[PDB]
RNA sequence: AAGUGCUGAUAGAUUUAUAUGAUUACAGUGCGUUAAUUUUUCGGAAUUAUAUAAUGGCAUAAUUAUCAUUGAUUUUUGUGUUUAUUAUAUGCACUUGUAUGAUUAACAAUGCGAAAGAUUCAGGAUACCUUCGGGACCCGUCUUGAAACACGGACCAAGGAG
RNA sequence: AAGAUCAAGGUUAUGAUAUAAAUGUCCCAGUGGGCCACUUUUGGUAAGCAGAACUGGCGCUGUGGGAUGAACCAAACGUAA
RNA sequence: ACCUAUACAUUACCGCUAAAGUAGAUGAUUUAUAUUACUUGUGAUAUAAAUUUUGAAACUUUAGUGAGUAGGAAGGUACAA
């Protein structure tokens, strides 16, 4: 059975497509016989695609240490480590409002009445599919169930 | 000057280790035979990956050009050259 | 928790004579240059020799 | 005109080229040239040639010694292959999916909408910023960009101003903005062959009248289980 | 001529060639010196298995030689410890918590251990992990510092009089097989301070019969030690 | 402008925030200037959380760090010309900082003489004036 | 009895030419044991009613 | 149990390497020994054909220790046969090749130093304001222990005690 | 019986270690009011009581944990990722 | 499976301790070359270029560790003369 899976975890790996290997087969259904190595998961909620909605609900903290340098973000469509590892990787935003300006011309002209700071996702917080966040600034926590925004540059493959 | 033994150098340079088996180098540089049973089961390696061919071949036809023949290909000629050695070397 | 990091690590002999006296670190620079380049325990201990105190030192009659 | 190895890149530390180079091995001819020459010259007629003590003669501005230059190891691509059909997720062509055509020396990808359908350029774009889609364009028909290079689309030129040497000059030049004929030319040969190709596939999202659209992962639509 | 550079230079080149060449001669040696252990090392697994098969046929148990050579690794304090087990864990050199030496398996050391257990997990160490430890975490103790590894020539460095020591390799094996130097070889690593493994059990101060951690939990510690490291 | 002293890794002014001494905000009585608090009931000195921070010298600037301004210069106190003449060899790490007891009179052949060496003053409108 | 019995076991080596080792190591995890039933297989297990105050 | 093969992410990356100290080592590539077979089928690439040393595996022999002798295992040594593997006999030139023991930079974009003047970018719990979380009980003191429903001290300046 | 002279001795004759250890001066401060817990105990019905034995803390110790807390648990705190 | 102390691992950085060198400059050392000697290849010398004027009662270089009342020592800072 160690070897049943072994022979069974190539044939996802050749559907891919390729580096050409193993069929053995592995079902995305009609199949001539296969009901055979299962129907997905699954585990939702959704965006996805400029921003995965995204909750800053929390920093990361001991239980009286706020610790803020990195952050807890729900990604809605990630339930689990699997889906969370997805986004293991991306670079977010968080895009709020000013009343005052503040910056001039170097990459548009930004009328600075719309501020955005810049963060990556970094790992895998949560049992259930919260990932903890690095930003750039760090999100001030007046943004609590405040929607941030998680767009999927950087996508390996 | 005439009893003057040696005055040489070296500033003593500071630290970080190397771990060998996240480095290539630090694995051949200290010891070997990791390097010995390296070339020996990269071999192994291969040598499952012609099975693969031969067991996809036997199937379905296939093809056999390339990408997973020329493994197949160099094997061969490997072991024509070797039967090419057992008559020649026979007292020198 | 370091166990035991405790005493002593303070220890002990002078590295250089306890004195304002130019002429007598003089000798000790020259010894200290002769010890390690020539070897030779009597370069080594006449340079600890100079840092003594003056008891320690008391006077060798003739 | 010849002879190699080194298979210590899979190993990985190791072999094939000790072992082979030993059951050639010579025992006999190492004879040896190899001619230096300098171009230091008090070549003196009077020609007179030198130079001198120029100066590194102590104006003590203490500056950082130069960090020199890591390997150009080639920048091994994730199976983004060309054409996938990818998604620029990021950047003014955001949301957009584009072909790729091909891999460049600078590590960056070659994206075209074809722009004649989804409004993006012969335009470059990281490997990273691209989900590669398993959906496939025949790559085969292109004049490649063996022909677009770096140099290329490398822009001719921001001057700071009117072209010639120092004209006191004045606020905007073109940036980013004429457009060139050259540049034009370029891509409406290469679009042209990603239509006919394209047009075999039927409409929706995102290859041909499919091309158009602008992206929906709708709500309650996963960007986790999407196996793009 | 002699004193000046004239002789100095030429000291170059004759001491270039003669360092770099006996270097060199030194590098072959310890080559086939770690060729020679490794086939040893091959050949001990193979005769414990060959040992195994073929009583189990004859019908005959063999039930095979009792194991030497244990590691221990600190999980506790040093605050609020009883001072004969504070003075047994000094003795070890096992100064901070995670931190481990290698303890050869007598009587003698047995009873320390003993008195050492709820601070203490133990377990026999596989030459796998023992490798581990000296090539990333092994460092040396000379004139107190701790000073690096990592060279061949600095284990050399000492261990060569203790014959046929001289690689990093040589050192473990002398450690592994408990050889007749290994009170200097031993001492010569300074302890191994090694992260955590893993999850690695809330209950910690229990016997490892009753799902503790701490105990000799045997050939157990294997897979517990490669993920510590 | 002025060319900065000798490359500098950026300067870590870790803990910034004057350690202001203990229950300053508490009474005027007892100044900003810091001392340590010695007594038997004192929070701060078994440091527990949330009482500020005591000088521990671990809060200490790298060795390199050490006397830099950001813009590179490290401060001489310059008494007059002779004093500024000394930072001549010395410009990629000191500045001419003209003390405040010295004459604007002086004090024109102070920057006139900092401008000829090409050694930074940090304080020049130092007594300048729209005055005789 | 130590000195006497070392120069006995120093004498007779050396006059076996090797080797000597004379000094006394605590009893050491031992062998790999051979048990041969003889004399008839084991087995049998335990306990326990051991109810009776 | 095998670096057999391999991917992602995270944080760090002192680099005054001549303050008064190293830059050395290896590897690739070219050079000028040949042949044969094979693959691409162009450029090239691999394996086989030597001597030396070591090692494992076969057979044989001796010792020494051991489980028991049917048969095995050990340490040591020698010998014969064949085969595989590995190292040495592989120098010199060049090299943005690997490391050189804190090896972050190839490559590139952007702001901009735009004379004085001065834009733009980055960065900051100065004072202090704001917004969010978390933490912060009153010091001095005698006392086992002080936030104490223990004692002095409204507040501030200056004299003021080893 | 000592002092002891002379000749003989394969491997120094349990195990880890040594943060180097030993030694002297100051006659140095501070202390001479302890408190608490495991275990062992005496007086007392008992006590957050009076008093020992061994050992650790607290005294001089925050931090994390026991919601809370001088002392119990985990752990001894340069500054940060 | 997850969460998490100033604990634990690594790294930069502070200090303290440790451990080592540093002190031929009418000289030394590196680099390139021309000449000469020997030899394949090296040194000598000439020339050109470059580095080096060290609070050597400190620096360069290194590693291990830091609670702390009473108290002790060490080194500064401020104030008047």
């Amino acid at each position: 059975m160690a070897d049943t899976q072994a022979k069974s975890t190539t044939a996802p790996k050749a559907a891919k497509a390729q580096k050409a290997p193993k069929a053995v087969k592995a079902p995305k259904a009609e199949k001539p016989a296969a009901s055979e190595a299962k129907v997905s998961a699954k585990k939702y909620k959704r965006h996805g695609r400029l921003f995965a909605k995204a909750v800053f609900t929390g920093y990361k903290r001991g239980l009286r240490n706020q610790h803020e340098n990195q952050a807890i973000l729900k990604i809605e469509g990630a339930r689990r480590k699997e889906h969370g590892s997805f986004y293991v990787g991306k670079r977010c935003v968080y895009v709020y409002k000013a009343e005052t300006k503040k910056c001039v011309p170097q990459h548009p002209e930004r009328k600075t009445r719309v501020r955005a700071v810049w963060g990556k996702v970094t790992r895998i917080h949560g049992n259930t599919g919260a990932v903890r966040a690095r930003f750039n600034r760090n999100l001030p926590g007046h943004a609590m169930g405040h929607r941030i925004r998680i767009m999927l540059y950087p996508s390996r493959i | 000057r005439k009893v003057l033994r040696d005055p040489r150098k070296r500033v003593f340079r500071s630290v970080r280790r190397l771990n060998p088996l996240t480095n290539v180098r630090q694995l051949i540089k200290l010891n070997p035979y990791a390097e010995v049973l390296k070339r020996r089961a990269a071999l192994a390696a291969e040598k499952r990956t012609v099975a693969k061919v031969l067991a996809k071949a036997k199937k379905q036809n296939v093809e056999l050009a390339k990408s997973h023949f020329a493994n197949v290909a160099t094997k061969a000629a490997a072991n024509r050259a070797k039967l090419l050695a057992a008559r020649k070397k026979k007292v020198a | 928790g370091i166990d035991i990091n405790h005493k002593y690590d303070r220890k002990v002999r002078r590295t250089e004579p306890k004195s304002q006296d130019v002429y007598l670190r003089l000798l000790v620079k020259l010894y200290r240059f002769l010890q390690r380049r020539t070897n030779k325990k009597f370069n080594r201990i006449i340079l600890k020799r100079l840092f003594m105190s003056k008891i320690n030192r008391p006077p060798l009659s003739l | 005109k010849g002879k190699k190895h080194p298979v210590n890149s899979y190993l990985k530390g190791g072999i094939l080229r000790y072992s082979k180079a030993q059951m050639y091995k010579r025992r006999a001819l190492y004879r040896l040239k190899d001619k230096k020459s300098p171009v230091v010259e008090k070549a003196k007629v009077p020609i007179k040639k030198s130079k001198a003590s120029y100066p590194t003669k102590t104006f003590v501005k203490k500056r950082p010694s130069k960090a020199n230059f890591s390997e150009h190891k080639r920048n091994t691509r994730r199976n983004l292959t060309p054409g996938t059909v990818l998604i620029l997720l990021a950047g003014r062509h955001q949301g957009k999916r584009v072909v790729l055509l091909k891999v460049l020396a600078s590590g960056l990808l070659l994206v075209t909408g074809p722009f004649a359908l989804n409004s993006c350029p012969l335009r470059r774009v990281s490997q990273r910023y691209v989900i590669g889609t398993s959906s496939k364009v025949d790559l085969g028909a292109f004049k490649v960009p063996e022909h677009l290079n770096d140099a290329y689309f490398r822009r001719l030129k921001a001057k700071k101003d009117k072209k010639t040497g120092e004209a006191d000059i004045f606020a905007a030049k073109k940036e980013r903005f004429v457009p060139n004929e050259q540049r034009k030319k370029d891509q409406k040969e290469v679009d042209a062959a990603l239509l006919k190709v394209i047009k075999a596939h039927p409409e929706g999202k995102f290859f041909a009248k499919y091309l158009q659209n602008m992206f929906a992962l709708h709500s309650s639509q996963y960007p986790h289980r999407m196996r793009f | 001529f002699s004193k000046k550079q004239i002789s100095k230079r030429v000291a170059e080149s004759k001491r270039r060639l003669k360092k770099a060449a006996v270097i060199a001669l030194r590098k072959k040696e310890n080559l086939v010196r770690a060729e020679k252990y490794q086939n040893e090392y091959i050949k001990a697994e193979q005769r414990e298995i060959k040992l195994r098969r073929l009583a189990k046929k004859r019908n005959q148990f063999y039930v095979p030689a009792e194991a030497k050579l244990a590691f221990v690794v600190r999980i506790r304090g040093i605050n609020k410890v009883a001072p004969k087990v504070r003075k047994v864990l000094q003795l070890f050199r096992l100064r901070q918590i995670n931190n481990g030496v290698f303890i050869k398996l007598n009587k003698a050391t047995i009873n320390m251990l003993r008195i050492a257990e709820p601070y203490i997990t133990w377990g026999y160490p596989n030459l796998k992990s023992v490798r581990e430890l000296i090539y990333k975490r092994g460092f040396v103790k000379h004139n107190r510092q701790r000073v690096p590894i990592t060279d061949n020539f600095v284990i050399e460095r000492k261990l060569r009089q203790a014959h046929q020591i001289q690689c990093v390799e040589d050192l473990v094996h002398e450690i592994f097989t408990v050889g007749p130097n290994f009170k200097y070889a031993s001492n010569f690593l300074w302890p191994f301070k090694l992260n955590t493994p893993t999850g690695g059990w809330r209950k910690k101060a229990n016997h490892y019969v009753n799902g503790g951690d701490f105990g000799n939990r045997e050939d157990q510690i294997n897979r517990l030690l490669r993920k510590m490291v | 402008m002025t060319i900065r002293p000798a490359y500098r890794p950026k300067i870590v002014k870790k803990r910034t925030k004057h350690f202001i001494r203990h229950q300053s905000d508490r009474y005027a009585k007892l100044s900003h200037k810091w001392r340590k608090p010695k007594g038997i009931d004192n929070r701060v000195r078994r440091r527990f959380k949330g009482q500020y921070l005591m000088p521990n010298i671990g809060y200490g600037s790298n060795k390199r760090t050490r006397h830099m301004l950001p813009t590179g210069f490290k401060k001489f106190l310059v008494h007059n010309v002779r004093e500024l003449e000394v930072l001549l060899m010395q410009n990629r790490v000191y500045c001419g900082e003209i003390a405040h007891g010295v004459s604007s009179k002086k004090r024109k052949e102070i920057v006139e003489r900092a401008k000829q060496l090409s050694v930074r003053l940090t304080n020049p409108n130092g007594r300048l004036r729209s005055q005789e | 009895r130590r000195v006497k019995e070392n120069e006995r076991l120093l004498k007779e080596a050396k006059e076996k030419g090797q080797w000597v080792s004379l000094k006394r190591q605590p009893e050491q995890p031992k062998k790999a044991h051979f048990v041969k039933k003889l004399e008839e297989p084991i087995a049998l297990a335990p306990i326990p009613y051991e109810f009776i105050a």
